[PDB]
């Protein structure tokens, strides 16, 4: 009519206004120009700036959209809501309150009320993440390999020596170990400060579909109660 | 305060500067005698200057505007063109959504229908999931 005879820039503005779902799904099917447009850098680049996103854009956009911690219940606010392969060495796991029963309060976030404490033997819990079921498709995982980023916090008691361990995996479809990060066992700091361990996964290769989170801990001393290491606030990200 | 503004087809319009000046591009023009606008016919121009009078101040889009823009395709664009040109940073937006509102939640066949745009497409039509 008049429409498709109206200078590119405005057509963007209009287009800018729609749900990316629909730009990708529908608009790209209307006509050539439209499609060759949805596949504009400028079109997304705008929708981005349009809503802050800036620190292939389309992706970056959609990632910026999806981006959120993927670990369900990082702190024990629902006990062991949705953790699993939970092995309870000794007196098991236990959710206590900040600050530690003799052991310092949190800092670089304070919506953190709680944390798990471990016994006189190993305590491990785990999580598996369905990347697709979180909204991350194969053509992006295998082509883009955006950075997966694993964080975990842990600390000691001042009164007794403890030990931490982490082991994250990226997995093929049929549970194939596509990449590992393991820490081994580590000496939790004497004075019970809060330590924060991260990994970032990159150029990992194509086929990742799942991320497995697993960490654990216990005490060096070996006493009933919960003198073993304390974990919390564990989180997992796919960073645009 | 009254500025004379001339449409493409001869017609001349008096608006209070108060409610013009809402076009940035005209406002800036003022600091820095009809002003000619040989790229809006006065059917639009009219409509524009109404929008301005009603907004002498300042999704969803205000009801009144909703209503205002309840117009034939053609005339839409012609606003969403003038508006841009006149930098009526305000009207353009609400116009633009209106249109997008139209595109929203339709099928290619459908949008193509309601916009009377022709199916360009050979082949298949690359289908990927999200």
């Amino acid at each position: 009519e008049y429409l498709a005879e109206l200078p590119e820039p405005l057509l963007l503005r209009v287009l800018a206004e729609l749900p990316a779902t629909e730009l990708v799904q529908a608009c790209r099917l209307v006509c050539l120009r439209w499609k060759e447009l949805v596949d504009g850098a400028p079109l997304w680049l705008l929708k981005c700036q349009q809503e802050g996103l800036v620190p292939h854009w389309q992706q970056f956009y959609f990632l910026s959209k999806r981006r959120r911690n993927l670990l369900r219940n990082p702190c024990g606010e629902e006990d062991l809501e949705g953790w699993s392969d939970v092995e309870h060495g000794g007196d098991g796991w236990k959710v206590e309150e900040l600050p530690g029963d003799n052991g310092v309060e949190f800092t670089q976030d304070d919506s953190v009320k709680k944390y798990f404490a471990s016994s006189f033997e190993w305590c491990r819990k785990a999580q598996v993440i369905d990347l697709q079921a979180e909204g991350y498709w194969e053509e992006l995982l295998d082509t883009t390999q955006p950075a997966i980023v694993v964080k975990d916090w842990y600390s000691g008691r001042t009164d007794a020596g403890s030990l931490y361990e982490l082991t994250v995996r990226l997995l093929s479809e049929n549970e194939d170990v596509l990449a590992e990060f393991a820490t081994g066992q580590v000496a939790v700091p004497e004075d019970g400060s809060w330590m924060e361990i991260s990994h970032t996964f990159i150029d990992y290769g194509p086929g990742v579909r799942f991320v497995r989170f697993e960490h654990g801990g216990q005490d060096s001393v070996y006493w009933k109660g919960w003198f073993g290491a304390r974990v919390t606030n564990s989180s997992v990200w796919v960073e645009p | 305060p009254s500025i004379k503004l001339q449409s493409s087809d001869g017609e001349i319009f008096e608006v209070d500067v108060e409610i013009a000046k809402q076009s940035v591009t005209i406002k800036t023009m003022l600091e820095d005698d009809p002003v000619p606008l040989p790229n809006v016919n006065a059917a639009i121009l009219k409509k524009v200057i109404q929008w301005c009078t009603h907004h002498k101040d300042d999704d969803d889009i205000p009801v009144w505007d909703q209503e205002f823009l309840k117009v034939d395709q053609g005339t839409l664009f012609e606003l969403i063109l003038a508006a841009n040109y006149l930098d009526i940073k305000g009207l353009l937006d609400v116009t633009c959504k209106t249109v997008a509102n139209m595109i929203k939640g339709k099928t290619p066949e459908e949008i193509r229908k309601t916009f009377n745009i022709k199916n360009d497409f050979t082949e298949e039509e690359e289908a990927q999931v999200r």
